């Protein structure tokens, strides 16, 4: 835990300096010995889950709860946590004329989140009832709720 | 801001009311029927509030004209009187020992020998608390006494 | 005679002890203004400042704060501690007269408590149920609804069992027509810009107060925003110049949303606060893992907080110390049978800590256990004083 | 200006999954209230130091910083280490009502809310109001009266 | 060995007991060394012969 | 780069948590060398380049 | 205790698995030190008795 933090300091001193999409995916400080000493596995027996489709739940229910003890430095995930994917068609693409530049402002400006604020402000006029709060666009959930995209 | 064809200037004070205002207007404190303000200390424990009645008490020759400081939550004296009261039973055992210690030897040097002893072994004590580490806390005290 | 009064006597912690101060929590239904509850904090310093001035030093009330603009908690001291004598004006009679005479208030749950010794433990659970297969909040709700009412309703083991989340209350929301949107002209990042910056207001730049940086903030006038339709108005300038309103391109409507979503180890969770029956913890604590086991599918049941120091041994402790001792006596006296003699003293001493434990209707503390070991070492410091003369 | 359906996974799911690769902990709690601010309340195992596990914290935090909304990270998070007490409240008033009521936060934010908790013992302080800032209340009519957006 | 012991119960609430496992253990050893020493000289010094 | 490699662009909610959406080419549009010469961009007179 | 904290830590989400899923050990080097020392104790045994 000392020498844990030196190089962390030294790390954030030079993010800014790392390109953007860097930043995205993000460094990590991962103190850890070098031998992975028990690998642990889940399949389906009833073969109802594929390959890809086994990953999402120990991703999603097993590698933050289990990685959150003691004892663990960093753990690989032999597989992948689920993301949404759009394979674009370029035909298609130029067929209609559209850059992928468009695409990817067309679900950077639709699938983000919004500062709403409430009914009822912070700041009132004197004789205000009701408080409550104002929901717009939230994020969307699904393959269908993608597929309708302006 | 925009710049009408006529001539005209459009300024933001124009279409906003401007205001020296509060970061936030979603905590209001009203002390005892006037408006008031302050800070919580969140947690050493008495070294950790004199530094602060120290560290305030720097800063009260320089306060505008009808600035006043009030202590509306405190519980530092709590402690600071409870150990200040297990001492005062501490000393009251004392003497009350050394009123059965005279009933009993019927003299003032005889009874000394043991009066002595507790005081002693008390210093000491502390002194022990030291070497290991120890804290002058509400159930230390308790137990010189028991 | 020992045994029969000391299992029967119940033990507790600590003592609660008069700290010259307690507090006030003040919750009101979801939904009230900032005034509104004003009004609620108003009759709580009332209460405090003009009800009995015997014991009353300072109220320190504060609305819209206590623990997360309808909340509030009221801070307050006590005068001299010798100015208030009798266990009439100790904090819990002071605080039950409040409490009793404030439960009388429409439309808020309003009441005051002492600050117990320790804060990490405090009142002897903290239950969490858990969503393990993503239901999502309004089904956990249903789940945490069905573990709520078939919890009090078995009162012979537990009563007044409560969620630490609030109840979900109405959310206005926009519908932005992206087709009407990006037909008529405008950019999406305006609109979000405009509503943003109109509600909530916005952090934008920071300028120097007195050579001293302090921020800036664009948000709209006080009477802009407290209407439904005033969202019809905020036009923006779009494609050709155009100012458009927001009721042409958004559709408005009332919905249904968590204000205090929990969340337990990263999954979503809610947090019930409740005691045993005037029975122990455990009966309690077994009888909930029963009742959460009786949910829908998915919902998992966890214990955290006043609940975790514990389901991890004083005689333990004892009846090995107790044989240690007795290895010492036995190289004391030469002897197994004498250093029987010694502990034989043992219950003659604590038959009558436990006579005065229960005289005065005090509690098995820990305060009572350090006593009733001196006590035993004294009781030793006699017997073996008389045994080792007799040997 | 947000909401629990919006800070509860634009913010709080993105620290959720991030502090993961840390020494021992005991339970993650995590608030979402209607005002934005959510508090994750990490804990110790009764056995680990303050400022030990106080900076394996911050790693993750600044881990998952760049991944925050944009004015998440303007208005900031924070790695506060401290009890839940506050033991001792202090109160400021003005005898002659000179000052009002949020011209009395302003003198105590600028003088004393930052000399005071540069000291040990002092964990996180909550001000009771709130210091100075500029206000701009914007008039939608005047905005429109001459066609101009926020 | 009777006072040690309670400086072994773990937990939060343990702690509270290792106050006086430790401070009245200490008294014990102190004032014993003070009845070898001190009070016998005491004795021999300040009680008048009978 | 987003037609070989992907982009990480934006995050959506599944089933109560957060993950990632990638803006990626198909996978029978990028595993040629002559397939560089699709992909046309749209440019200054709403032209699209190859 | 690293790795019996995560034989515990796994085994409270084993009730809610959906139909099929299926947790297997393929590499483990915890119960080779658990057997090894084990081992060696029962030639302590073994020493004592010869």
């Amino acid at each position: 835990d000392i020498a844990q933090v030196q190089v962390q300091n030294k790390l954030q001193l030079a993010m800014p300096l790392l390109p953007q999409e860097v930043q995205q995916q993000g460094v990590s400080v991962e103190k850890s010995s070098s031998s992975f000493l028990m690998v642990v596995g889940v399949i389906n027996t009833d073969g109802t889950m594929t390959q890809e489709d086994i990953s999402d739940y120990v991703a999603a229910n097993m590698k933050d709860a289990i990685s959150r003890t003691s004892g663990v430095g960093d753990v690989q995930l032999f597989g992948s946590q689920y993301a949404m994917r759009i394979w674009m068609n370029p035909n298609e693409l130029n067929k209609f004329q559209l850059t992928p530049v468009d695409v990817i402002t067309a679900i950077k400006a639709q699938n983000a989140q919004v500062a709403a604020g409430q009914l009822g402000g912070t700041p009132p006029v004197k004789g205000q009832q009701l408080n409550a709060s104002i929901i717009a666009q939230t994020r969307l959930t699904s393959t269908e709720e993608f597929g309708k995209i302006l | 801001l925009k710049v009408n064809q006529d001539g005209s200037r459009v300024l933001l004070r124009d279409v906003a009311k401007i205001e020296l205002g509060g970061e936030n207007y979603d905590i209001i404190a009203e002390f005892n029927g006037q408006p008031a303000s302050g800070l919580g200390i969140k947690l050493n424990a008495l070294d950790t509030a004199a530094a602060i009645r120290a560290e305030l008490a720097k800063m009260e020759p320089f306060f505008p004209s009808g600035l006043k400081i009030v202590y509306p939550y405190d519980t530092t004296p709590f402690v600071k009187i409870s150990i200040h009261e297990v001492v005062k039973t501490l000393v009251e055992a004392i003497i009350l020992v050394f009123l059965v210690m005279y009933l009993f030897l019927q003299n003032f040097r005889a009874t000394l020998i043991p009066t002595i002893a507790v005081p002693v072994v008390l210093l000491g004590t502390f002194a022990v608390l030291a070497a290991f580490g120890f804290s002058i806390n509400t159930l230390t005290m308790f137990g010189m006494v028991l | 005679g020992m045994a029969y009064l000391f299992v029967r006597l119940p033990s507790s912690f600590l003592p609660d002890e008069d700290q010259g101060v307690f507090m006030t929590m003040v919750q009101l239904p979801a939904g009230a203004t900032q005034e509104r509850t004003q009004k609620v904090l108003n009759e709580v310093t009332h209460y405090y400042l003009t009800k009995e001035k015997n014991n009353v030093e300072s109220v320190f009330a504060v609305n819209g704060f206590g623990f997360a603009q309808n909340t509030g908690i009221a801070f307050v001291s006590l005068k001299d501690w010798a100015d208030r004598p009798g266990e009439e004006n100790k904090v819990e009679a002071i605080t039950m007269r409040a409490t009793r005479a404030f439960s009388q208030i429409k439309d808020a749950m309003v009441f005051a408590f002492n600050l117990p010794a320790i804060v990490e433990l405090g009142t002897a659970f903290d239950f969490e149920l858990i969503d393990q297969a993503g239901l999502g909040h309004e089904k956990l709700t249903q789940a945490r609804n069905q573990l709520l009412a078939e919890a009090a309703k078995h009162p012979d083991m537990l009563t007044s069992v409560r969620p630490n989340g609030l109840e979900d209350t109405p959310q206005f929301k926009i519908d932005i027509d992206q087709e009407k949107a990006q037909a008529l002209g405008v950019s999406i990042n305006d609109i979000n810009t405009t509503l943003g910056a109109a509600w909530g207001g916005s952090y934008v730049n920071d300028f120097i107060d007195r050579g001293r940086v302090k921020k800036v903030y664009v948000m709209s006038e006080a009477k802009y925003r407290m209407l439904p339709d005033d969202i019809g108005d905020w036009y923006v300038r779009a494609a050709d110049g155009q100012m458009v309103p927001f009721s042409a391109f958004s559709s408005s409507r009332w919905e249904y949303g968590s204000p205090r979503l929990e969340r337990y180890n990263g999954l979503p969770s809610m947090e019930i606060l409740g005691q045993a029956a005037p029975k122990s913890t455990g009966e309690a604590m077994e009888l909930m893992e029963q009742l959460a086991s009786k949910l829908p599918t998915g919902v998992g049941y966890d214990w955290t907080g006043m609940s975790y120091q514990e389901r991890l041994q004083a005689p333990s402790l004892y009846a090995i110390s107790l044989i240690v001792v007795f290895l010492c006596l036995a190289a004391l006296y030469e002897s197994w049978s004498i250093p029987f003699s010694v502990m034989l003293v043992v219950p003659l001493g604590v038959i009558g800590a436990l006579l005065a434990a229960t005289f005065r209707g005090l509690t098995n503390d820990v305060y009572f256990q350090v006593g009733l070991l001196t006590t035993i070492g004294l009781s030793a410091k006699n017997a073996i004083l008389i045994v080792e003369f007799a040997k | 200006g947000a909401d629990a359906k919006t800070v509860q996974d634009t913010v709080t799911q993105v620290i959720e999954q991030n502090m993961n690769g840390i020494d021992n902990l005991m339970y993650m709690s995590s608030n979402s209230d209607s005002t934005g601010t959510v508090q994750i309340t990490l804990t110790f195992e009764s056995g680990t130091d303050a400022d030990i596990a106080q900076v394996q914290v911050q790693n993750k935090l600044q881990l998952a910083m760049p991944l925050l909304p944009q004015e998440v990270q303007q208005q900031g998070v924070s790695v506060e280490k401290s009890s839940s007490s506050f033991l001792m409240v202090v109160g400021v008033i003005n005898t002659d009502g000179t000052m009002t009521q949020e011209d009395i936060s302003d003198y105590v934010a600028a003088n004393m809310k930052d000399a005071i908790s540069r000291t040990s013992g002092v964990g996180d302080v909550q001000l009771f109001g709130s210091q100075y800032a500029m206000r701009i209340w914007m008039n939608p009519n005047e905005l429109n009266k001459f066609q101009l957006t926020p | 060995a009777v006072f040690v012991p309670m400086a072994f119960f773990g937990g939060s609430t343990g702690a509270i007991y290792r106050q006086f496992s430790i401070t009245i253990v200490s008294a014990m050893a102190l004032s014993v060394l003070v009845a070898l020493i001190l009070t016998p000289a005491l004795c021999a010094t300040m009680l008048k012969p009978i």
